[PDB]
């Protein structure tokens, strides 16, 4: 039933852009990333890469990725699609421009596939942190505990909660179209695609053509080697210049919509309760920083919130009205006084 | 020349996670009362606190309230975040300072 | 020599268990992780996986590993075994269920081989800290310095210091036994192994057989599809059910017993000494936090010790009774005054 | 061009030294790391390995590596060369002994290709800290922001700002040369070599010779085989025994000298001013810990400088004299009062 998303699959094409830190510098990688949404709880991150992986050229090979190299696209294997942070991540799912993965906390996020003879990596600076849902500020999803209503990105892809617009792309330059005709510059076409064309010298001023030659200018460096190729539209990225004509249709659903799932949260060890005369002593040992809250049941609340990390001993004046305390994400408990 | 434009649009996450501002009034309180008097030994009545409404579940009929204390833990301005309630003073609509 | 530990080699067979974070979710990986033992000084880790690393089927191929793929095992090479934490680790030795490695400090531990078409990794939330031998709170073993009596796991395996019980595993369900005899649910056998068998409906109630057929029930999701296969024994893991028949013996030696070895420890830069009347002035330029302690040799000890991280200059009132101080792990020094 | 560096390209020889953490313990790796120089700003590291990168044995190349296995330089295609830190790095360029790479913050640096049947890696304990140029204690070079005169290492190689020594190699020991002929020990030389014969038995102790044999001594373990290969020269490394002769000259230019380049620095969000009577309420929303400096413009400077990380509101008493404040990398500004 994965063939009901052809609007993303067919109407969209692979895309390339300014990666800020492509390898050792700022090259123009085919997998330039943008709008990483690290706002869930379970450590999952949604990344919108410029490359649009999904089905193959026509309709098949979900397990293949299709990026754009030079003038043309190239659908190849997805063998070494790598997503990294301060520590290496682990892929979960991918669809269209968006790839869903979970990462450990870190200061930067990197994405890189493998063509096989090439590395082709890209990264960006972006704070990534993940506080688990609950009162126990842990740092890795535990094996057991109690469940709470966290916020997490949907594991599925066939959803239409939100949409992203895909208009016609804007013309890209490519001076390799400007071949040499022994003494003049000679532009040639990819498939009959539109080539907006003109040089600093006065010559052909629009360019909507097959392979033209240049009468006036000679050096390729002063000529508009542009390709208007909106046979397959792209997302209105901030790294691609705008098509002056119009913003075409192609409203595309967001693949991984955040949903309110139920993550499994940690549970702190139960405190050792020791009773005295009209005072409650809580002998406890926290495994990870947990805040405990106390609240008197009388007219005056006298609340107290205190995160504790090292093992500590605390006291509480339990009045005749009574006292209640919440240690970690355990259910609240109340107490008497004689 | 470059013509760059940008506008702020609410995130996709707003559909699930979003704070809710609330201004509250006195309202009217309700109670569930169980009366196991006499020989019937049972009741399961939901009742109000206004000093007029009768409650005539089973055979007996009674009237409850009004409460002696108008104490309301809620303040005039209340902020609700998903599951927990905070009596934070949200400024007003259309006046929020940036960053705050 | 290496074939003198057949108690574990032939008599034990790896099984499958419930990894907390297998791949991306809670799957049942064959490399399920148990009993991460981060107690050595030099950051050495022992891990007990449910997969059996070491010899081949009978007695050979130290460079091979054996895991369990469904109801049967398939020994392969150790081609791309990797144990990882916040930063990738470096494996030292593998034997039986246990792996020895040297990991950087970090909060999560992962173990994963590479079958070649799939990764099949596992990970568990379990913090591993670094505890430098001595009084110098370094982060990695330096290339020089004075050695100290640390405690560390030994790379050797031919030891008999400790044992762990290896009882007959509990039985395992395999719904792929429950084929269809065109209209009834139908159970085969792996090699004549004991197939405990029964359905919700009344039919064959024990199952100690070759390949049976069902007379009564119809649905494969309403029959017990079990395999008692204790011709080969398994570890007393807390993730497998225990066969109610009886608990077998057959305890085998633990591979890596902790030993009292001698690790190299860092040596802090020596202080610059300066002095005034009955007054030591001490210049310190630590590179890493190192504990300084001082002790007056008079009747009153008057001790003083403090961790110092930033470069600092301190003083000490040196009485005629004399004063001792121990910067880092340098031999203690002592002094008189005028 | 590339071939205009014959002094290091032709004459140098990949040497092997004592890596401190070669895999499990301190072996003798061909990539023994030396002189890690992480003194740049943007996080670029220069590493002087013991292997010789770039040049094939056959004059010059760049897609190849020369490392010394045994007595011969078994050069190969450089293919999977790792440069690791707390997180894996991304190398920029490699030239002979030196390899320039960009790393994330960490406390250990490890280098290693993986020749395939074997790994041959090496690490060393050395903290690496990356202070971005400017007033904001950032972590990674951002996509945008102002630029400042940083200092770092050029990717260019054809420089002669600094030189390093390179003299005759020392007497490398090789036990494998002490073969026996069932009656006496036989020495051997591969090609053009001139080994030294030394044995415990009372005999000729000097034994400088080409292919030859012992006089009387028979016990291999009671002899020494020193090898002389003065045809090439090696770097003056501190982990290699000095040759007993002259310091042969030849200044190998350092491929990557520091230069005064321009790095992109982060740009803190604009503060929200709110004027007040003779008081400057300043709303601040820092993204990363950024320095805030202010000073009165009157006779008394009244300086104030304090790092701010968590968003907070600070206020200053702006007198009629005037006040100046420099928030982050923004240009300084001034204010009055009424
Ligand atoms: C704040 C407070 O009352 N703490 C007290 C603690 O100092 C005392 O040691 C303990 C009984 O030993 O009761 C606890
Ligand atoms: C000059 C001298 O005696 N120096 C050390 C001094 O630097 C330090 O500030 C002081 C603190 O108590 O102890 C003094
Ligand atoms: C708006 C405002 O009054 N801001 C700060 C206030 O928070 C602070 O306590 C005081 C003294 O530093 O300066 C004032």
């Amino acid at each position: 039933d994965l063939d009901t998303h052809f609007t993303q699959y067919k109407l969209a094409r692979p895309y390339i852009a300014d990666c800020p830190n492509c390898g050792h510098s700022r090259c123009d990688s085919p997998i330039a990333i943008e709008e990483v949404r690290g706002d869930a709880h379970a450590g999952v991150i949604r990344i919108q890469t410029s490359a649009m992986f999904g089905l193959k050229t026509d309709g098949v090979d979900l397990a293949y990725m299709s990026f754009m190299n030079g003038k043309t696209q190239k659908s190849i294997k997805i063998d070494n699609l790598h997503v990294r942070t301060s520590a290496p991540c682990s892929l979960v799912s991918h669809h269209g421009y968006y790839i869903l993965a979970q990462c450990p906390p870190g200061d930067t996020v990197t994405v890189g596939f493998h063509d096989g003879p090439n590395r082709h990596t890209c990264t960006v600076a972006h704070k990534v942190e993940f506080r688990p849902v609950g009162r126990e500020k842990y740092r890795h999803p535990p094996e057991h505990g109690v469940e709470l209503p966290c916020n997490r990105y949907t594991h599925k892809r066939a959803d239409q909660g939100h949409y992203v617009e895909m208009h016609q792309p804007g013309l890209v330059a490519d001076h390799s179209l400007l071949s040499i005709h022994s003494a003049k510059v000679k532009i040639t076409v990819p498939s009959g695609a539109q080539v907006k064309y003109y040089c600093k010298c006065p010559d052909v001023r629009e360019g909507i053509t097959s392979s033209d030659h240049t009468t006036t200018c000679t050096d390729v460096k002063q000529c508009r080697a542009y390709l208007i190729d909106n046979k397959k539209w792209v997302y209105n990225s901030g790294r691609l210049p705008r098509g002056e004509g119009d913003t075409f249709k192609g409203k595309l659903h967001v693949p991984f919509v955040p949903v309110k799932a139920k993550c499994i949260a940690t549970l702190a060890p139960e405190p050792l309760v020791e009773h005295k005369h009209r005072t409650l002593i809580l002998h406890l040992h926290p495994d990870h920083p947990t805040l405990l809250t106390t609240r008197s049941l009388g007219s005056d609340a006298n609340p107290t919130r205190q995160w504790i990390e090292r093992p500590t001993t605390v006291n509480f004046t339990v009045t005749g009205e009574g006292l209640e305390y919440t240690w970690g994400n355990h259910p609240p408990k109340r107490v008497w006084a004689q | 020349t470059q013509m760059s434009e940008a506008y702020v649009e609410r995130s996709e996450e707003c559909s699930i996670d979003h704070a809710k501002a609330y201004k509250v009034h006195t309202g009217t309180v309700q109670a569930m009362v169980n009366i196991t008097y006499g020989s019937v030994s049972w009741r399961s009545a939901d009742v109000y606190v206004n000093g007029e409404t009768p409650a005539k579940i089973g055979d007996a009929k009674l009237i409850i309230g009004p409460l002696s204390s108008a104490w309301s833990p809620f303040d005039n301005k209340v902020v609700v975040y998903g599951h927990e309630v905070y009596n934070y003073d949200f400024p007003e609509y259309g006046t929020g300072k940036a960053g705050s």
